[PDB]
């Protein structure tokens, strides 16, 4: 338990984590570009009222 | 030229329209605060046209600005007398004395190599720090990343190699006319610790007389860290080919890299996030990593040997696994023998030389060579492996086919790994290292048959 | 034509405005020196345009130039020995003329006119021809290339110009019905080649390594990737599969490749022999690749131009290999051609519109018969690359999103340097029930048995190495050890193959089917053997090992030094001793 | 003609001066290829519209742009015989025969079944294996979701569920042969090999003819892998419902789906509301995965078993979700017994059954094994989990008696889920079943009644 | 309306030895019973069906998908009475929305049902309302976002959280009534 | 600007043994003190300034603690220095910022500092910066870039968090001024 | 904000001592999220707010002892977690102004240690 401990087990588990947060994470780019772009969308169309 | 500016802001503004604005051109602008900056005219509209601010948002003013074009693209002096010199800094360099002579003035966007004007290794670099260059077979047929990692320096092992890479007549494969004493470094961002570090290694490894160091002097604009690079790089590319010369370039941590690129990929709304930085690196190191193989019908090279650092001792960071992809294998150092006193630290246990056996042969270094390459590797490899099998079942495992390669790896450990800052010849390395395998068995090895044994003892 | 100017520049991509009678897919020269791109989107007036090479010092305002006819490339002679590439550019015809840098932009015809070559006619005139048909061969080196009539396209035949060597500019073979067909012809991407009956692959490809076909196959037709963790392995097994092949044509496709990942591939096999002539390999091998320093969209249309020369050469009735190197080159165009031309984003920045090309690409992959009156077989082998390092991204299921075969390489392999690194704990195949038929056809009905019986090796190897890394071999008995250390021998001498020794990057089944029996023979009798309470530990320090062990220093004429003398030497002086 | 376009590219286009059309319309448009490209209206706007044109687009000039309206309802034909015969997307036989006859043209989206209208599943088919006909018990009306991840095949072996496939009528007290067991296939992209593979699977049989085949395949357009179910569908209400015939649909390569769902899902004005896939997911996996259900007043029906290829064996995907809550029987395939070569190779750790005591297990279904299947759950379950257990508490740590429960895991594997050709009728079944049970005690047998027990002693 | 909001203090049982016995509800109660992307929470109630002390059943569900309300939908009108005998159906009023029924029909759904669970637990009864996997309302209400061109509240969320979730589920649930009845809706959510 | 860059060779002694005897960074080093702030931490901090061979104390917040962020202002005059002799508030400059002020407060911070930190410099006085709570300064610059067009792009943060935070080291060292007099800019980065 | 107000008024001017104890920050937290995102505010990490600092801050900045005046407000604020994980806003953010915690213990609550 020790030998597995100390190599394959805790550093394992630890960096895990890691992979999973910086992914999810990573997807929430995607959803500003689009976010700003859909907010892009309704000050143009009211800039069609007020600038053509 | 264009009157008037219609966004204020720090990376990236507005120029309205167009009709005379290149592709990458220079502009001068003069921000009315009696301050002046430049930059790059990448992408040109009759519209908005944008310009690579090179400064900070602070300083500006619309009571008095103009926007004039200086050049159709970038471009810069290599002079003749750039090897043995350091020319720190870029654009108007300072190196804290005067600048030499644009002499040939050129482009420094890069000038492209055909994939069919390349021709297969034949040169061996022989560096003083044994142990990479015996295994890995440092040749500039490969342009492995080392990897330093957390905790671990970058510059102290890349301060080692600059003195102590040393030019033979044929134990280096080619010439010592076709290998000068001159090296280049091309900073990819240094840091403080970086810089405050290189200072007194200037003065003693000679960068008056054998060696060229641009910077970017640490506190130079984020930007900069994107023009130094392939400006460093098409310099040597001259007098490397044309003049015939072996360079290396050898350079330093793409983190800052990503650093300075990374917010012209928000102010630009690109793909600045791969996993947390970028999904556009590779696309700008096309040009970086292109130059970076062996010309055909002339002679001399270019190399770009990586030397980047992670951000965690785990990678799940894009930082160092971006690039594993982008290029070819891994060398790496670690911390395994680093905790204990062992320096250089070498650790090539996840490694990967690509090469090992091209550009080295019989004769173009020594006999033994091409034989002793893969032997270290797995000799020493199963060694490690003993200690992980031992204490699995109880705190033993071993047998007498155990006992031998346990000591092949204490034998090639603090005698072989360790060894000071001092310089070791491919001859005083491979010699010894046939003594070292004197602890196994010989005559029937792993990759070495009876055709070295009796020779090299 | 059509005359516009620029309006924007935006990266690599230009648009313009005043394109009148723009149709999507043409040649869209961007200025007066034009730099060749590709229509995509057409928005009102303005033509998107999506340039191939630089837009480096590009100044606005400078006449647009479109043809308005598909995305058409030159299909005929010169196949050969000719770089017809991406950017549409000879890179052959640059490097002497030019020096050993390009210059970015300007562009040269994709097929040089500087070639000349013999015809032989096969047809005379006042017939009546039907598209698909051969109008004469060219023989060009120790090959046959073939001038292929338009499929779908009648006519008759007006005149046919007698043998002799000619520019390939002149026309050949004038049809009555008004085409003067020149021995080049164009040919959309856009529109492609017919095949009269579709068919299953059952003929096998045979690469040139042991355990890869022999645990997992591949077909004429098939498919599977090459997944390369951190850049390793991958790199260069695809130049061992490259080396030799028993697939006619060799179609090499290193799009967005630098420098020494295409330095030793390629200036090697000038010195390779070659199987239907001995000089050069060249004379059978044709270079789709190119240089990553060009945009995006060049490593883009660089595939579609390689598939429909593989089409024109599977109509030749010749057989094709096509290998794309990395996924990463293909990922990174479409990922960042997204930002720019303002496509909204899919998952991970790859647009939803990845597959356009892709699907279809894979779909052409097979054994058929032509239109032509022959039949080949496409076999498209492309190799992924894995963006997170798991297969879960839309970059890397591609070839585990519709089955075929597929293949697992390793890092970890990698290392210690096994070539190939496959590995039995992520590989299928589905051309192990369609490869049955030929192999007791041609190549043994003893087969279909012995390939298996190979893989229950590795099979119970797995089941008890889990246990190994739980308790050590302290724990586990006589019986426990055996299948291990077979599989030691599978791996030691059956997963590394030497890349310096180079009659080991080359098998044959006679090197298959040999040393798959001598396997047989130890296991079968060393149930037996060690049943007597011999322990596993002598028979370690036994020569016996050793004889069969010598597997991967071995050529092929050295073959018949093996097959019969050791083959006794196992079952026999092993029961007794 | 409406010329000013828009947007052109691939299957999705806008085209102005549209402002007046209806909600699904068939116009054409008059390409620069000269082949003339179809399209449906499914949406209108301000003043262009939304065309979603059948094939896709690879030239059309924008100096004219043709548009001329066919009809203002998509529809699609129907006839009563087409049995026997192959079809293609667009409705075109693979035969190169011409298309079905139109007897009343009925919409392509379809209408949906009145949940009150449906009535409880119980008329139970044989499928040919053991496994399902127990565990499951697959009936008329249900759907029975095949979880499969990639690296598994599962094409390959739906063919023999496919073959193995025939009603019950003996022990349902009544005829089932009587009125017409025709079956559907429907792919919605699929490559050379596997396009044969299939046909030569139903001419190994002749379970062929009496079929309809609606396949997609790869290099077919792109926008008609989630056209064409839709359509498929609505021809299956027809024969199934309205002529009472037992009509099995098996639809499968459900990522193919996905792929043209993706297209819409981002590039419009549509948002990607879970990985890329519009946020109308919802109604996308509605009508297609409703229809099935046994009729009240019909004796026909519509059994649909989808067959995945969702990723890996993730849960969080888009695919595993939604199933998971839609089915109540479900079956799962998994890649472990799959490298053994036993085929099937169920795994049924995550898989549930919520019918089978109510629903089947009851009426038409047989209730002798309705103990049995809820004994064989738990019974299978203390056999191979333990095998995982034993190896995380010690290595060993099994009395005698737990010994039992791995002594009939490796038993039961091997031998019941294991057929090729093999078929073996539900009372077939239990007898064998029973006594293999007689490996285990008392408290594995519990469940099962006294009737059951000493019935297959 | 009602007079005010009270403590519940009284069990309500669904006749198992779990969800009454280490676990309790109430009456007047609110509760939940997470079960991943279906897990056997569609039988919790075959448990309400008839072996549940509600004078008044009112079934409801989002928009459940008619597979899954096939078996349970016809399976009441057949089952025994406890409160009576005959039909299920003399107690249920059953007000389900199904997948079958509109996709906006969905939306709407839980603040219209409440009203009609609100009718009988008024007049003098105790009431038992049950919305059938909250989920599907969820999918319905972040649908709104796509088809409106706004985006949902990021990472996956809808944009409407607490607003029209919580309202509905305290809007009734032990409270003295305006006659001063006591209106008692008991709850248990079978969401995922 | 400068007339060379120096590098130190000042030697370190912060009164505490293992601190500065084993791990040696000198004036014109910048350091860090990793984990949350107080439970022990403070020791450090406090001491620091006391004893250390520095002309010159320069104390920063940047999103600061309640109670914590007051005992070290009133404790401020009660450390005494031994060259001073008395109050330590003396050669002490306060320019400290908690949460209880304004939103751009904290992304003003460091600039300012900085500046002072270079005058000092200027007249061959060392400086004892501390850069105090790091991590907390960004949590201002976030909510600012929200509203503009420079958006969060990182993780979760500025990717022009990382030109900022790197440049505050770069401007901070051992030099030799235009003047030709030195000092010496030490930052201890508690970073929380 | 409310009593927020009033306190400052009861504890600093008549010399009281208040005790704040607010109670689920959960929701606090949600429905500020909506008011932002209109405001054009982009939020935060696992989707709660970025703008949530500073909103937080004065309500908790209203504690802390006043020179000359005895009476202040003792701040006792008490939010949720899943299992008292720190891989969500609600305690980093808190945790930096705020000083200390105490979580709660499964065996304890179950055996009816309170």
């Amino acid at each position: 338990r020790v030998n597995a401990l100390e190599q394959v087990v805790i550093p394992g588990i630890r960096a895990q984590i890691r992979f999973i947060q910086q992914v999810l994470e990573q997807r929430e780019r995607e959803d500003t570009f689009r976010l700003k772009r859909i907010k892009g969308k309704i000050e143009a169309r009211e800039a069609e009222e007020e600038g053509g | 030229e264009y009157t008037g500016i219609t966004y204020i802001s720090g990376p990236l503004l507005f120029v309205e329209n167009a009709k005379d604005l290149a592709y990458g051109a220079i502009v001068d602008i003069k921000d009315g605060t009696g301050r002046v900056r430049g930059g790059q005219v990448i992408e040109v509209s009759e519209e908005y046209a944008v310009i690579q601010v090179f400064e900070e948002t602070t300083g500006l003013d619309l009571a008095t600005t103009s926007v004039s074009l200086v050049e159709d693209v970038a471009r810069l002096g290599v002079s003749k007398e750039m090897l043995g010199r350091r020319f720190n800094g870029i654009g108007k360099p300072i190196d804290g004395l005067p600048p030499i002579t644009p002499e040939k003035r050129l482009p420094i966007t890069g000038l492209p190599l055909n994939p069919v004007a390349r021709r297969k290794p034949e040169q061996f670099i022989q560096t003083g720090i044994s142990t990479i260059d015996v295994m890995n077979t440092l040749v500039r047929g490969q342009k492995l990343p080392i990897f330093s990692g957390s905790g671990l320096p970058a510059n102290e092992i890349a301060a080692q190699i600059a003195r102590q890479a040393t030019v033979r007549p044929d134990l280096s494969g080619e010439g010592e006319k076709e290998e000068p004493f001159a090296v280049v470094f091309a900073a990819m961002g240094i840091t403080q610790r970086e810089l405050s570090y290189f200072i007194q290694e200037f003065e003693r490894t000679g960068a008056l007389s054998r060696s060229v160091l641009f910077l970017n002097k640490a506190d130079d604009p984020t930007i900069e860290r994107i023009l130094t690079p392939r400006m460093a790089l098409t310099v040597a590319e001259y007098l490397a080919f044309e003049h015939d010369y072996h360079v290396l370039v050898i350079l330093t941590d793409m983190t800052n890299y990503c650093e300075a690129l990374r917010e012209i990929g928000a102010a630009r709304e690109e793909i600045p996030g791969r996993r947390g930085y970028p999904g556009y690196m590779y696309t700008d190191l096309a040009t970086i990593y292109e130059r970076a193989g062996v010309v055909e019908g002339k002679k001399g090279s270019v190399t770009q040997i990586p030397i980047l650092s992670m951000p965690d001792d785990d990678r799940t960071h894009p930082i160092p696994d971006l690039t594993g992809y982008i290029t070819e294998g891994q060398i790496q150092l670690s911390r395994e023998l680093h905790r204990k006193g062992i320096y250089p630290p070498i650790d090539p246990l996840p490694s990967l030389s690509r090469l090992m056996n091209n550009g080295v042969g019989k004769g173009k270094t020594r006999e033994d060579h091409k034989q002793v390459s893969d032997q270290l590797y797995s000799a020493y490899a199963n060694g490690v492996d003993i200690r992980k099998l031992v204490a699995i079942i109880g705190e033993d495992a071993l047998t007498e086919n155990d006992r031998r390669y346990l000591q092949f790896a204490d034998a090639f450990e603090r005698f072989f790994i360790n060894q000071g800052q001092q310089n070791r010849s491919i001859e005083e390395s491979l010699q010894i290292a046939w003594a070292l395998l004197s602890m196994l068995p010989q005559g029937e090895l792993k990759r070495i048959s009876k055709d070295h044994i009796g020779k090299y003892y | 034509m059509i005359q516009g100017v620029i309006q924007k520049i935006a990266g690599p991509a230009v648009i313009a405005k005043g394109m009148l009678g723009a149709r999507m897919y043409d040649i869209c020269k961007v200025g007066e020196e034009g730099l060749v791109g590709e229509i995509i989107r057409l928005d009102g007036d303005t033509a998107f345009v999506q340039v191939y090479e630089d837009t480096s010092g590009l100044k606005v305002g400078e006449p647009v130039v479109s043809t308005g006819l598909p995305l058409a490339v030159e299909l005929g002679p010169g196949m050969l020995n000719g770089i017809y590439d991406g950017i549409q550019r000879p890179l052959e015809r640059i490097r002497e003329k030019t020096g050993i840098y390009i210059t970015r932009g300007v562009v040269v015809h994709a097929l040089d006119r500087e070639k000349k070559w013999a015809w032989t006619p096969m047809v005379k005139p006042g017939d009546e021809v039907r598209g698909g048909m051969v109008l004469g061969t060219v023989p060009e080196f120790g090959f046959t290339h073939k001038i292929l009539v338009p499929p779908d396209v009648r006519g008759r035949v007006k005149e046919v110009k007698p043998a002799g060597e000619y520019t390939v500019e002149e026309p050949v073979v004038v049809l009555e019905d008004g085409t003067e067909l020149k021995m080049y012809h164009t040919w959309p991407v856009r529109r492609a080649r017919p095949v009269q009956r579709k068919l299953d692959p059952n003929t096998p490809f045979l690469t040139g390594m042991r355990i890869l076909d022999v645990l997992f196959p591949v077909a004429m037709g098939g498919t599977a990737a090459i997944p390369g963790p951190f850049g390793s392995g991958k790199t260069v097994t695809q130049q061992s599969l490259a080396k030799w092949s028993n697939a006619d044509v060799v179609v090499y496709v290193g799009c967005g490749e630098r420098g020494n990942e295409m330095t030793d591939v390629l200036v090697e096999f000038p010195e390779l022999t070659d199987p239907k002539t001995g000089g050069p390999l060249m004379h059978r091998t044709v270079l789709i690749a190119n240089t990553s320093n060009m945009p995006v969209a060049a490593r883009e249309a660089s595939i579609y131009v390689g598939v429909t020369i593989a089409e024109y050469f599977r109509d030749q009735g010749f057989s094709v290999a096509l290998m794309a190197d990395s996924t990463s080159r293909w990922a990174e165009a479409l990922r960042e051609i997204s930002s720019r031309l303002e496509e909204m984003p899919a998952e991970e920045g790859y647009p939803p519109y990845l597959a356009a090309r892709l699907a279809a690409f894979y779909e052409r992959a097979g054994k058929v018969i032509t239109l032509g009156g022959e039949e080949g077989a496409v076999t498209i082998v492309g190799a992924v690359s894995p963006p997170g390092g798991d297969m879960s991204e839309p970059v890397t299921q591609s070839t585990l999103r519709i089955v075929g075969a597929f293949w697992r390489l390793d890092a970890s392999l990698a290392f210690r340097r096994h070539f190939p690194a496959i590995n039995w704990n992520g590989s299928y195949s589905l051309f192990t029930s369609a490869l049955d038929p030929w192999y007791r056809e041609n190549v043994a009905e003893d087969y279909p048995e012995l390939r298996d019986a190979i893989s229950e090796l590795l099979q119970r190897e797995a089941g008890l190495q889990e246990i190994v890394q739980l308790v050590g071999p302290d724990a586990l008995q006589d019986a426990e050890r055996l299948v291990i250390e077979v599989g030691r021998i599978i791996r030691e001498d059956f997963l590394q193959q030497n890349a310096y020794h180079e009659v080991d990057a080359y098998c044959s089944m006679k090197k298959a089917y040999g040393i798959m029996k001598m396997i047989l023979a130890f296991y079968k009798e060393a149930e037996a053997a060690i049943k007597r309470g011999v322990s596993i530990d002598e028979i370690l320090q036994l020569p016996v090992l050793e004889r069969i062990g010598r597997a991967r220093y071995v050529s092929e004429e050295e073959f018949p030094a093996y097959f019969e003398e050791a083959m006794k030497e196992i079952q026999g002086a092993f029961k007794a001793l």
